[PDB]
RNA sequence: ACAAUCUUCUCAUGAGGUGUUGAACGAAAAUUUAAAUUUAGUUUGAAAUCGAUUGGUGAAAUUUUACCACUUUGU
C-alpha cells in the first residue's frame, strides 16, 4: 500500500503506468506454470485480467483492437488516459519477473477495486471465461447488438471478450469458449442461420 | 554411493509385496473395476520403484508411462483396466476434463509427433498431422481427446506422454485435472 | 527409504478367502503314485558352520529367474 502510494502520487499516474502491468498480467494469464511461478499467482493474474476485461466491457472504454503478430493489442481510454495492453495467443511456448508480476498483480487489484467503486460494481467480483465472473453492482458500438457467433476455430472467447469489451456481442463455440459466424477459415458451410462468415480481420477492422 | 544392506532387503520386501499383489489381483481375481464416465483417461505415473517385476516394465511403456508423471490419453474401457491394475501401484488414473485437456494442450501440449515433444502451439500442426483424423486445432484436439473423438487413438499417438510433474496409487477421476491444472 | 498393497471378508443360501521363520525330536496310518503328500504331535531366541531339492514351466533378451511352479518366470 505504502509503496504504491509513493510510486503513484495519484490514480492518473497509476492508470498511465499500468500498461506494462496489464501486458505482464495478460502474458502470465496463459504462461505455463513452472517452478519459478506459482499456481495461485497465475490464478490471481487470470482473475485480475478477467476483472479488467469485464470492467472494460461494462464501461465500453475500449477504443481500438489491432490483430498484431505478437498478439491482440487493445487500446482503451480510462479517465482520459490511454491504456494499451497486449494479449498473447494461447500457444504452447526469474526472481525479477516474479517480483514484477507480484507488483503488477497488486497494482491491478487496486486499480480494479477503484474502477469497480467508481462504476458501482462490487470489488472483487463474484466468480466459461468471463461468464463465471459476475459483474454484480454494489468502437463503443463496434457490433452494437448483433448476436455474432464463433465456431471452434476462431478466438471465440477472446473474440467474444474483445467485442463485448468495446461494443460487440461476438459468440463462442462451447468447446472453444445469430448475426455472424467467426471462424479461422471462411467456412461458408459452418456459417449457420443468421450467422454470416465473420473473418476476424473484418471484426478487428470495424473495431479499429 | 555405498548402498547399505537394508536397502537391498527393502527392495526384496517390496518385490515380494509387489509380486504378491500381482499374483492375487491377476490370477483368481480376474474381476476388474472397469473405469467409466469417459472413453479417455489421463493416467500418470507416481513412482516406478526400482527393479520392477518384468510384467510391470512394459505396462508403463505400452500405455506410454515409461517415465514418471507421464499423462497420456488412453482409451477408457475394460481392456486398459487389467493392465492398469497390473501397474496401479505406480499410477494414478483420472478423467481429462475439457478445460484440463485444453489447458494442457494450450500450454503444456507437446504432442509426441514422430516420438518427440512437438508443441501443439500452432493449430495447423494439429490440422496438418491429423487432417484425416479430423482434429484441426487445439480445441479440436480436446474434442478428439477430452471428448475422445473418432480418431482419439490417432490423436493420442499424435499427443504425448505429458509429464504432469507434481499422488494416490489408483483412482483420481477429476483429480488428474487437478494435477494438470498445477502442471500446465 | 530398516517406508510401500497378506485378506474388515466376499459373494452366495452355500461356496470361497491364499496366506505359514529356520532348526531339532517324534509317533503310526493312509491313499496317491521308495517320494509324494497329507499325516498324534512337538521343542526353541527371527536360534543358524555344507550336504543341493534338482526337473519342468515359460519370459525376456543360449544366462536370467535365489519361488515361475504344471493352473509352472516381460504388456
Amino acid at each position: 500500500d505504502h509503496i504504491i502510494k509513493e510510486r503513484y502520487p495519484t490514480f492518473h499516474d497509476a492508470l498511465k503506468d499500468i500498461d506494462d502491468a496489464l501486458s505482464m498480467l495478460f502474458l502470465f494469464s496463459t504462461m505455463p506454470v513452472t517452478d519459478k511461478i506459482g499456481a495461485a499467482t497465475v490464478a490471481n493474474c487470470e482473475r485480475l485480467c478477467a476483472e479488467f476485461q469485464h470492467y472494460v466491457i461494462r464501461s465500453n472504454s475500449l477504443r481500438k483492437a489491432f490483430l498484431s503478430i505478437k498478439g491482440i493489442y487493445y487500446q482503451a481510454e480510462i479517465f482520459g488516459e490511454q491504456i494499451t495492453w497486449i494479449v498473447p495467443y494461447k500457444f504452447a511456448q526469474f526472481r525479477i519477473m516474479h517480483t514484477f508480476l507480484e507488483f503488477y498483480q497488486a497494482l491491478m487489484g487496486f486499480v480494479n477495486f477503484k474502477l469497480y467503486n467508481t462504476l458501482g460494481l462490487r470489488y472483487p467480483p463474484k466468480i466459461a471465461g468471463l461468464a463465471a465472473y459476475e459483474l454484480e453492482e454494489s468502437n463503443t458500438s463496434l457490433f452494437s447488438n448483433f448476436t455474432f457467433f464463433l465456431s471452434r476455430e476462431v478466438p471465440r472467447f477472446s473474440l467474444e471478450f474483445v467485442i463485448r469489451a468495446f461494443g460487440g456481442k461476438v459468440g463462442w463455440d462451447p468447446i472453444l469458449g445469430i448475426t455472424h459466424h467467426i471462424c479461422d477459415r471462411p467456412h461458408i458451410s459452418q456459417k449457420y442461420e443468421g450467422r454470416i462468415y465473420i473473418q476476424p480481420q473484418w471484426v478487428y477492422d470495424s473495431i479499429n | 554411493t555405498f548402498k547399505r544392506a537394508e536397502t537391498f532387503i527393502n527392495n526384496y520386501r517390496q518385490r515380494e509385496r509387489e509380486r504378491i499383489r500381482l499374483n492375487r489381483s491377476a490370477k483368481n481375481k480376474g474381476d476388474i473395476f472397469v473405469p467409466d464416465e469417459t472413453k479417455l483417461l489421463f493416467v500418470i505415473r507416481i513412482a516406478g520403484v526400482k527393479n520392477m517385476p518384468p510384467k510391470i516394465r512394459k505396462v508403463l511403456r505400452l500405455l506410454r508411462l515409461s517415465r514418471i508423471n507421464n499423462a497420456v490419453f488412453v482409451r477408457n474401457n475394460k481392456a486398459v483396466a487389467q493392465m492398469l491394475r497390473i501397474v496401479e501401484p505406480y499410477v494414478m488414473y483420472g478423467i481429462p476434463n475439457l478445460h484440463s485437456v485444453r489447458e494442457l494442450i494450450y500450454k503444456r501440449g507437446f504432442g509426441k509427433i514422430n516420438g518427440q515433444r512437438i508443441a501443439l502451439s500452432d493449430n495447423a500442426l494439429i490440422e496438418e498431422a491429423l487432417g484425416k483424423y479430423d482434429v484441426i486445432s487445439i480445441e479440436d484436439i480436446i474434442h478428439e481427446i477430452y471428448n475422445v473423438g473418432s480418431h482419439f487413438k490417432e490423436v493420442t499417438k499424435f499427443l504425448w506422454p505429458f509429464t504432469l510433474t507434481p499422488r494416490k496409487a489408483g483412482y483420481c477421476g477429476e483429480e488428474i485435472n487437478e494435477l494438470i491444472k498445477k502442471q500446465v
